[PDB]
């Protein structure tokens, strides 16, 4: 609030300006990255009620009615281990609305494989979708068909086992 | 306001029912990449002394 | 990486210190509903398609590829067999054709 310090720092000319430009673009850019990052769909889809996929369960990863804020259970563990002239900008996505756009995501890619990405969403049961990724690696729709439970039961054991790590690594 | 991520879509999701395209749009789209700046050059001597 | 679709191809165009990619892209559009099914049960064995996927308009089951409908007839020629039908989950009864039965019956 010094007077004299502000006329005497004014003979040193535009710095002060040059900080607070580079200090917003810096602010506007973090909310570009945040934009390019999770603002990739413009529908905002959403999963049937019926989680009825095949014997893949996507509970951890899905957001759970129960919480308030709308976010996984992997999710919400992930948020809980995170733990003079300044100011704090806040984002221009809030938390809940990046967990929606993931939400999104997670609804597009789970009920229309990679459809959704490329135009509009197509449904595709959620066998057939894995059988097209398998035969995108070169393996061919019988293997995926006959081993349907086997690669469920592996998947859910992959993702609880995920859980577990995150909760168990500092 | 509050903004509105998109618009809201539900898809049909069953475990026998599949979506099938009929038709095709030929679709061209722009994307501008800068790639270069002004290539300047300061005489220090000169900018600070003259 | 090359434009919001299908990528097809691309063309380049020069600008005032920069490049401007023209992304010409294949959008699908005017989807409709299908029945589908995992594998087709015939003779006690289970078929699967070569490259594209079954579907059904409410009567008769067909074979098309996965982005475009074009509906073709469930043959031999474009079903490949693995395993029997007690296995696949979903699987439902529709007779495959043979192109060779009408060549051996003249
Ligand atoms: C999907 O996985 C979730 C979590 O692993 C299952 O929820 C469990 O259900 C059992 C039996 O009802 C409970 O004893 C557990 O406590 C539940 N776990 C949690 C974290 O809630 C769920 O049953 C699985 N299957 C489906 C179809 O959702
Ligand atoms: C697929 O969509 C194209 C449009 O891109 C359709 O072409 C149009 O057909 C109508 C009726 O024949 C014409 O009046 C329009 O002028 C056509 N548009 C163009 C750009 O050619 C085409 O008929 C559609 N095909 C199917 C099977 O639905
Ligand atoms: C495929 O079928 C589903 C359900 O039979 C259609 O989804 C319905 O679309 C209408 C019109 O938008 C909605 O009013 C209904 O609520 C939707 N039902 C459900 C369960 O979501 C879907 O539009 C059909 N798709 C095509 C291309 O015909
Ligand atoms: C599903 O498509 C098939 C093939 O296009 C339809 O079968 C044809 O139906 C017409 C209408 O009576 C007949 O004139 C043709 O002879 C049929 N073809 C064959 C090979 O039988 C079938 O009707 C369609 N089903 C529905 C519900 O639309
Ligand atoms: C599809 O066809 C198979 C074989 O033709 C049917 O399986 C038969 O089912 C009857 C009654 O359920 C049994 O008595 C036979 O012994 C079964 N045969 C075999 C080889 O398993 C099957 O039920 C048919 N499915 C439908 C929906 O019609
Ligand atoms: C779909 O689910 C129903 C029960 O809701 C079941 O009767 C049917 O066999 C299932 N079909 C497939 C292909 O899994």
């Amino acid at each position: 609030d010094s007077t004299e310090c502000s006329n005497l720092l004014l003979q040193y000319g535009s710095f002060c300006t040059q900080l607070n430009r580079a200090l917003t673009g810096i602010a506007v850019e973090q909310d570009k990255n945040t934009q390019e990052v999770f603002a990739q769909v413009k529908q905002i889809y959403k999963t049937p009620p019926i989680k009825d996929f095949g014997g893949f369960n996507f509970s951890q990863i899905l957001p759970d009615p129960s919480k308030p804020s709308k976010r996984s259970p992997i999710e919400d563990l992930l948020f809980n281990k995170v733990t003079n002239g300044l100011t704090v900008l806040p984002p221009l996505l809030t938390d809940e609305m990046i967990a929606q756009y993931t939400s999104a995501l997670l609804a597009g890619t789970i009920t229309s494989g990679w459809t959704f990405g490329a135009g509009p969403a197509l449904q595709i049961p959620f066998p057939m979708q894995m059988a097209y990724r398998f035969n995108g690696i070169g393996v061919t729709q019988n293997v995926l068909y006959e081993n349907q439970k086997l690669i469920a039961n592996q998947f859910n054991s992959a993702i609880g086992k995920i859980q577990d790590s995150l909760s168990s690594t500092p | 306001y509050t903004m509105s991520l998109g618009a809201e879509n539900s898809v049909a999701y069953s475990n026998n029912s599949i979506a099938i395209p009929t038709n095709f749009t030929i679709s061209v789209t722009t994307e501008i990449l800068p790639v270069s700046m002004t290539k300047t050059s300061v005489d220090c001597t000169m900018y600070i002394c003259g | 990486f090359c434009g919001k679709g299908y990528h097809l191809m691309s063309f380049p165009q020069s600008a005032p210190h920069g490049v401007v990619f023209l992304h010409v892209t294949y959008v699908p559009a005017q989807e409709k509903n299908f029945t589908t099914a995992p594998a087709i049960c015939h003779d006690g064995k289970a078929h699967f398609p070569r490259e594209g996927v079954f579907v059904s308009n409410g009567t008769h089951w067909f074979v098309t590829q996965r982005n475009f409908y074009e509906p073709q007839i469930i043959t031999t020629d474009n079903t490949f067999v693995s395993g029997n039908c007690d296995v696949v989950i979903g699987i439902v009864n529709n007779t495959v054709y043979d192109p060779l039965q009408p060549e051996l019956d003249s």
